[PDB]
C-alpha cells in the first residue's frame, strides 16, 4: 500500500488519468513512452501493449518475484500484472479466466500468448507440465500457421 | 474476461521508428479512445483510503506523524488544510473518490515538494550525528582544547 | 497430445486470441464477418464495463452521473437482426432464387435497412440524403465503433 | 530570547574556540555550518545560509560569539523529534516489510538534500549492517543516529 505506479512515472502510466482526452495526446504519451523503453500502459484493467521488436531485460526471473501479489495499482505497468490477477483470481477465488488477445499480426500477438503462458508457467508451482504442454502448443503454432 | 489490445508502431518491425499515422490507425481500429471515455465515466481516479492517507499523511499537520483516525476524516482533515473544493471529490465506503486528474497532479506536486524536505531532515539528523559524533571523539582524546 | 488423461472436476484458464480490425480500400464480405465479430467484442467489453463500473458506485453507495459512449448495440441489431438484419437479407438473397445479383440485393438493403440512422448508403435516401463524394454506387457504409 | 544559561555557554565556547586557527577569536566561515553540528543542533544549509546573510553586510559571514548564542537562542527551540524523522523513513518503505533497499538509499541520499558523498552515505550502510549487503533496515538506525 506504500508503492504506487505514480511514482516515477514516464509520460501518463493510465490513460483514465491523460488530460485532455482525444487521440492526439495520446499517440504523444506512447510516442513519449515508447522512446524510454516503456510500452505498457493500462485503460482500467487493460493491458497496452507495445512491440519493441528486440528482448527487454523487463522479463527476468528477477522481476517475476517482483511483479507477483503485488496490487495492481501499486507497481509500474507491465504485461505479468494482468496475468498475476488472473492467475490468483483462478487460485484462492477458484473461478475460471480467459485472456483475450485483440490486435494485428506482427504487432505482438504470439509474443504475449508466450508471456502470459511463461509467467503461468513460472508461479503455478509445477513448471514442467506447463512449459510440456506449452512446448507442443508453440510446436503446433507454426503448423496451424501454415 | 481479462485483456490484451497489441499495436504495432510502425509497418517495417524496427525498433527505433515511431509512426505516428499509422498509430493513430491502430488507436482507431481497436478503439481505445471511447474505452477511455467509457473507464473514466464518473471519477476519473479512486482509491481505497488507507493508501491515499499513508501517501499522503505528510502534507497534513494533524497526520503528521500522527494520525488522523479514521481514515476518512484524516483524509477529510487533509483535504481541508490543502484547500480542496467540495467538487473535487466524494467519500465512498471504503475508498476516496477524485473526479478530474487536476487535483491528482496537485497533489503529486506538493508530496513532490515535501519529499525533498523529508529527505532533508534525513541528511541532517544523520550529519549532525557525524558531527556530534566526531565532536565527541574529539573530547575523548583532549580534554582540554 | 495435449490433453488431460481422464475427465474429472476442473478449474480452467483459457486464451483467446483473436484478429483485429480491418479497413481496406475494398471491403468484401470476408471484412464484413471480420468486422462484424469485433462489433460483438466490443460491445460485450462495453456492456460488461458499464455493469462492472456502475456495480461499483452502488457498491461504494455514490450517486451516478451519466457517461455518453457510442452503442454498439445498434450495430449488430443493424446486422444480425433476424428481420431486419443486414445477414438475414444476404440468407434471403441465398435462400430464394430469383436470377439474383449483387445490385439486387443492394437493392433489398437500401428497402428495409435503410430505415436505421447508421447504415449509409447513395441509392436510399433515407439515411443519407445527401450526395456525399468518396461513396461510390454498389457499396454501402456502416458507422463502426472505428 | 533571555539567553542561554551557563552549561550551554561552555560548550558554545569550547566549540567556537575549537575551530578557531588564525588566532582570531572567531571560527572560520567556511566551517560555520559544523560548529553548530558539533555541538548537536543542526541547522540546514540554506536557513544557515539566511541567518549569516542577515546579521553580515559584507557577503564573507564573519561573526563573533554573542551573535553565535544569538544565533543559537534562536534555533534553540528548533530540536527535532524522533517519530518525525522515523515516519519520514517509513515514507522511503515502499513494500510494508520494514526492510528497506541500500542501493535506493544511495540514490535518495544522494541526489535529494544536502546531496552526502560517497564515503558518508557508503559509511552509513555500513553502519546500517555490518554484514550487509544491499538491503538494510532502519528501526534500530533511528535510535543509533537520534542520541545527541
Amino acid at each position: 500500500v506504500k508503492s504506487s505506479l505514480l511514482d516515477n512515472m514516464i509520460g501518463v502510466g493510465d490513460t483514465v488519468l491523460l488530460e485532455p482526452l482525444n487521440e492526439e495526446t495520446f499517440i504523444d504519451n506512447l510516442k513519449k513512452r515508447f522512446d524510454h523503453n516503456e510500452i505498457y500502459t493500462y485503460i482500467g484493467s487493460v493491458v497496452i501493449s507495445v512491440n519493441p521488436y528486440r528482448s527487454l531485460p523487463i522479463y527476468s526471473p528477477e522481476k517475476v518475484e517482483d511483479y507477483r501479489n503485488r496490487n495492481f495499482y501499486e507497481l509500474s505497468p507491465h504485461i505479468f500484472a494482468l496475468s498475476d490477477e488472473a492467475y490468483r483470481s483462478l487460485r484462492d477465488q477458484d473461478k475460471d479466466q480467459c485472456i483475450l488477445i485483440t490486435g494485428e499480426s506482427g504487432a505482438g500477438k504470439t509474443e504475449a500468448s508466450k508471456l502470459v503462458m511463461s509467467y503461468v508457467a513460472a508461479v503455478c508451482g509445477k513448471g514442467a507440465e506447463v512449459n510440456q504442454v506449452k512446448e507442443q502448443l508453440l510446436q503446433s503454432t507454426p503448423v496451424l500457421e501454415a | 474476461p481479462n485483456y490484451i489490445r497489441c499495436i504495432k508502431p510502425n509497418d517495417k518491425k524496427a525498433a527505433h521508428i515511431f509512426s505516428e499515422s499509422l498509430v493513430c490507425h491502430q488507436i482507431r481500429y481497436l478503439g481505445l479512445l471511447e474505452n477511455v471515455r467509457v473507464r473514466r465515466a464518473g471519477y476519473a481516479f479512486r482509491q481505497a483510503y488507507e493508501p491515499c492517507l499513508e501517501r499522503y499523511k505528510m502534507l497534513c499537520k494533524q497526520t503528521w506523524p500522527h494520525w488522523k483516525g479514521p481514515a476518512r476524516s484524516g483524509v477529510e482533515v487533509l483535504f481541508n488544510e490543502l484547500e480542496i473544493p467540495v467538487e473535487e471529490y466524494s467519500f465512498g465506503r471504503s475508498k476516496i473518490f477524485i473526479r478530474n486528474p487536476r487535483t491528482l497532479f496537485q497533489l503529486e506536486d506538493l508530496r513532490k515538494q515535501r519529499l525533498e524536505d523529508l529527505a532533508t531532515l534525513i541528511q541532517k539528523i544523520y550529519r549532525g550525528w557525524k558531527c556530534r559524533t566526531h565532536f565527541l571523539l574529539m573530547k575523548g582524546l583532549n580534554d582540554i582544547f | 497430445s495435449i490433453k488431460a488423461q481422464t475427465k474429472v472436476r476442473k478449474k480452467v484458464m483459457g486464451v483467446l486470441d483473436i484478429y483485429g480490425f480491418e479497413i481496406f480500400e475494398d471491403n468484401s464480405f470476408e471484412q464484413f464477418i471480420i468486422n462484424y465479430c469485433n462489433e460483438k467484442l466490443q460491445q460485450i467489453f462495453i456492456e460488461l464495463t458499464l455493469k462492472e463500473e456502475q456495480e461499483e458506485y452502488i457498491r461504494e453507495d455514490i450517486e451516478w452521473t451519466h457517461i455518453d459512449y457510442f452503442n454498439n448495440a445498434i450495430i449488430c441489431d443493424l446486422i444480425e437482426n433476424n428481420t431486419n438484419g443486414i445477414l438475414a437479407m444476404l440468407d434471403e438473397e441465398c435462400l430464394r432464387p430469383g436470377t439474383v445479383t449483387d445490385e439486387t440485393f443492394l437493392e433489398k438493403l437500401n428497402q428495409v435497412c435503410a430505415t436505421h440512422q447508421h447504415f449509409e448508403s447513395r441509392m436510399s435516401k433515407c439515411s443519407r440524403f445527401l450526395n456525399d463524394t468518396t461513396l461510390p454506387h454498389s457499396c454501402f457504409r456502416i458507422q463502426h465503433y472505428a | 530570547a533571555d539567553q542561554l544559561t551557563e552549561e550551554q555557554i561552555a560548550e558554545f565556547k569550547e566549540a567556537f574556540s575549537l575551530f578557531d586557527k588564525d588566532g582570531d577569536g572567531t571560527i572560520t566561515t567556511k566551517e560555520l555550518g559544523t560548529v553548530m553540528r558539533s555541538l548537536g543542533q543542526n541547522p540546514t544549509e540554506a536557513e544557515l545560509q539566511d541567518m549569516i546573510n542577515e546579521v553580515d553586510a559584507d557577503g564573507n559571514g564573519t561573526i563573533d560569539f554573542p551573535e553565535f548564542l544569538t544565533m543559537m537562542a534562536r534555533k534553540m527551540k528548533d530540536t527535532d523529534s524522533e517519530e518525525e524523522i522515523r515516519e519520514a523513513f517509513r515514507v522511503f518503505d515502499k513494500d510494508g516489510n520494514g526492510y528497506i533497499s541500500a542501493a535506493e538509499l544511495r540514490h535518495v541520499m544522494t541526489n535529494l538534500g544536502e546531496k552526502l558523498t560517497d564515503e558518508e552515505v557508503d559509511e552509513m550502510i555500513r553502519e546500517a549492517d555490518i554484514d550487509g549487503d544491499g538491503q538494510v533496515n532502519y528501526e534500530e538506525f533511528v535510535q543509533m543516529m537520534t542520541a545527541k
